[PDB]
């Protein structure tokens, strides 16, 4: 599962950034340090659902024009290998497993059990929110649903819960081969007005923090290391310069591959020496 | 007989069909077939599409403007697109030059204009400047 | 120029980079567009659903 | 036709609506009395529709229409013949 | 009208590459756009 | 016959250009002589072109006319 | 009482079924002729059919084949909100 | 003529072919019943042609022609006189 | 019953034998005249004769020599598939 | 026709090397190709 860090940044940034700019209360917390003049002018421009101006994000070397009033620019950056493992082995699995998901569900009333239903086959369960199923509950999984017994849990026919689970594909057990990669990626905000750039960079730092709690970040992209450059004129051949402070993001992740095993031993016969 | 082709003779009819908005199909010589159309809406102008296949859930026709000339319309063959049959499976199409032997066993060149068939697929040809029918074997294609 | 439409830009109206005097050609995946579906006010573009 | 379908209930919750204005509850005070109202049906203040929650505190205010709310999300596939 | 038709060739690690340059003069009332395209059927260019 | 062989060719191709920059873009004149009134006209632009070698597209599909070339009339 | 209904399309691709065999294609050769068949919609050969991919070329020799029956497969998610009084 | 020659048998295996379609087996289900068929002779599902394997499971399906398959690879040299 | 047959060429070189001695050449001098002989095909002097190397120059004075008998040596591998019923 | 026949010589670590340059003017209807080759038997060049 080769990880495209650049795609992950875009997937996380685009929704979360829109949400942050949507409300004003969060922005005030973010821009608490800045002076009144810069803070409100930025808020007057981009903040709120009724903002006429809008921010954009894209990758480098596009053949079209970007909104140079305010824009996030990304470029892939360097990559390095840091740590290996014996035989390049990472893990062994009895089931072909995909991504790890979080889903919300409501308990359903069966005869002997209360069951939750999920959009896909459960495979490996990880956690149901704030439930410590005892052995007498007899927690078990079946297809796309998870079940626990009804008795002495009868108040919970309407229980509303979140579920963390994995996507199951096949029963073909296999090994993992791969290593760890230390990758760096560059991000920069652009504007023809320096004050906007500083506000824009500060907004970015917050959502990077929020990404530390994300499922993908916690499981796949770990050990953030942020580095900020000096504010510089990106462009000078024009009616006015473009100013932007580049930032560098570092990640640790695994470049993994699945190796499938077919040599399943089932029979075992003992024969003594003829002598 | 087979009615795979229904060519339009009068350009006035073509314009009338265009006013009705029905799509046309215009043949070209040693070049791809084309479709023609009149634009909808306030402004009326001719549009063209290089997509021949039928509109479908997996296939959508692409239309663009063009300054089409009447000279192509008046000269080239034109058809209603939906009524057109893709091919007529015969050895020598219409307007194809062949060499044939006349009734007195003297050889002359001719071009073909006929479509007749039995219910088994046996085809016959009548030559320009001729009356009786000629078989697939009797005719011989004239090389360019 | 090229712009991408979303559920929000459709209501607000597209903010154009350049200015405008008149339009020449419009197209999308569905093909061209006609005057009955798009309008421009104060250098921003509105489109139907 | 339908080749495969499944229905799963994401949430079951109780929502509070004012009887006079009809605006739903957005924010509340120290004792869950309303301080802000909103027209949004979904952004409205909501709590799980479970018996234990009721015993754990509808109770607090009079201009109060305690409404139940349920969410259905459906996964389906079709094979549309030609 | 066209002038100074040039076939500049660069020999590189990636291979050989052609970066030609030329100067054109147009008619009246024609507005050209960046990355427009022209093609001259009459003129033929050799390659190997 | 040439399943495992190296084939080498010499070829002729049609000339093609694309516009990289516009030089001396707009030139103007208020033509008034022998006119009902003043008129504005755009004089020729100059273009800086580059050949298409790294990416190549086929020649455009031009709509043909049925008129026979070199036609005699009477 | 249905309050809000939203419909969302997850995937949209084309699947080909053989009229006689009734199987779905899973693989093709260099000439794009069938190499294999499968009786599973989830494993069948697919041509992407979102808006950007329309008017393809990779499967012309497949589509023209009369024995094959193209099928438009669409996957959807719909959200239905309810209110049930007191 | 031949100056030196040797024949070595790379594989000996049993392959499964459908009696009706004639397509060979490509993939199978949990109990080795067929889910996919392929025209390829060599890509077809195959297993070693050994007695122990037979006792370890032809058994499973009826539209089934269990065929044997063998591969011969030959190394040879010639001195072609003038 | 032979089902599929494929023929592959591993090597193709030229070996020279002396008509009288019957030995194969193994070495030559500055003038390309013979320095040594060997009675082993695997150790004999060789001129590459794959398609790219045809029309050589290194052994002109050798080939013209009448006492020498050029021999075209070819090494092959062939794959033969079989089916033997039930 | 040929003009500005030049014998540019570079003295290097590898040795001495000749990088000459010249400009040619051709006839009509002749299409020349990159890395084509010309040779002038009449003209002789000295070397040591």
């Amino acid at each position: 599962a080769i990880t495209s860090v650049d795609s992950y940044l875009l997937s996380e940034i685009k929704p979360r950034l829109n949400t942050v700019l949507e409300n004003c209360y969060i922005i005030d917390e973010v821009l608490k340090d800045f002076d009144y003049q810069t803070r409100e002018s930025f808020k007057e421009a981009f903040c709120g659902k009724n903002a006429q101006h809008e921010v954009t994000v894209g990758f480098n070397f596009p053949k079209f024009k970007n909104n140079y009033e305010a824009h996030y620019l990304i470029q892939l950056g360097q990559g390095q290998e840091t740590k290996n493992s014996l035989g390049s082995i990472q893990s062994s699995y009895f089931e072909a497993t995909g991504d790890t998901l979080v889903e919300s569900s409501t308990a359903i009333r069966e005869d002997d059990k209360l069951v939750f239903t999920v959009s896909k086959p459960i495979g490996e369960l990880i956690k149901v929110e704030d439930i410590e199923f005892a052995k007498y509950d007899n927690l078990q999984v079946e297809g796309n649903k998870v079940s626990f017994k009804y008795q002495t849990n009868e108040d919970y026919e309407n229980y509303n819960a979140n579920i963390i689970f994995t996507e199951k594909k096949n029963d073909s057990k296999g090994l993992v081969k791969g290593f760890t990669v230390e990758e760096q990626v560059t991000v920069v905000g652009l504007s023809f007005n320096v004050d906007v750039a500083r506000c824009l960079d500060a907004v970015l730092k917050m959502i990077l923090i929020s990404m530390r709690d994300s499922i993908e970040e916690q499981q796949t992209f770990q050990l953030q290391n942020l580095s900020f450059g000096d504010i510089a004129p990106i462009i000078e051949d024009g009616d006015s310069m473009i100013f932007g402070r580049p930032t560098i993001i570092k990640y640790t992740s695994s470049l993994d591959l699945d190796y499938t095993i077919t040599q399943d031993i089932n029979k075992l016969t003992f024969k003594e020496r003829k002598d | 007989p087979i009615q795979d082709a229904k060519p339009i003779d009068d350009i006035v009819d073509i314009m009338t069909y265009l006013k009705n908005g029905k799509v046309l199909r215009v043949k070209q010589d040693n070049q791809g077939d084309i479709l023609v159309r009149m634009s909808p809406g306030k402004h009326k102008f001719t549009e063209v599409s290089r997509d021949l296949d039928k509109e479908s859930f997996y296939y959508k026709r692409h239309w663009v403007l063009y300054n089409v000339s009447v000279n192509s319309l008046i000269t080239f063959d034109v058809y209603l697109d939906e009524e057109y049959s893709e091919t007529t499976k015969v050895k020598y199409p219409k307007d194809t030059i062949v060499e044939y032997t006349r009734e007195d066993q003297e050889k002359d060149v001719a071009m073909i204009k006929e479509i007749l068939t039995d219910n088994n697929g046996n085809y016959f040809y009548a030559l320009i400047g001729e009356t009786m029918l000629f078989d697939e074997n009797k005719l011989n294609k004239v090389k360019d | 120029m090229i712009y991408f439409v979303n559920k929000d830009r459709i209501k607000k109206g597209i903010p154009l980079y350049y200015d405008v005097k008149e339009i020449t050609y419009i197209a999308t995946q569905d093909g061209t567009v006609y005057e009955e579906d798009y309008e421009i006010k104060n250098n921003r573009l509105y489109l139907n659903e | 036709s339908i080749e495969k379908k499944e229905e799963v209930i994401a949430h079951n919750e109780v929502v509070f609506r004012s009887l006079t204005q009809g605006l739903y509850v957005k924010e509340v005070d120290i004792y869950s009395d309303v301080v802000s109202y909103t027209k949004d049906v979904d952004e409205a203040l909501a709590m799980p529709n479970t018996i234990n929650f009721k015993n754990s505190r509808l109770i607090m205010n009079l201009d109060l229409e305690p409404l139940n709310k349920i969410q259905k999300v459906i996964y389906e596939t079709h094979l549309e013949g030609l | 009208a066209i002038q100074s038709q040039e076939k500049g060739t660069n020999q590189l690690d990636i291979g050989i590459l052609d970066t030609g340059t030329a100067i054109g003069t147009t008619q009246l009332e024609k507005r050209i756009s960046y990355r427009d395209r022209f093609t001259v059927p009459e003129v033929l260019m050799p390659q190997q | 016959k040439y399943e495992n062989h190296t084939v080498t060719l010499k070829i002729l191709m049609t000339l093609r250009y694309v516009v990289s920059d516009i030089l001396k873009e707009s030139r103007y004149q208020y033509t008034k002589f022998n006119q009902p009134k003043s008129k504005f006209e755009n004089l020729p632009q100059k273009l800086l072109l580059k050949r298409e070698d790294v990416i190549v597209l086929q020649d455009p599909y031009k709509v043909n006319d049925g008129i026979e070339e070199d036609l005699e009339i009477q």
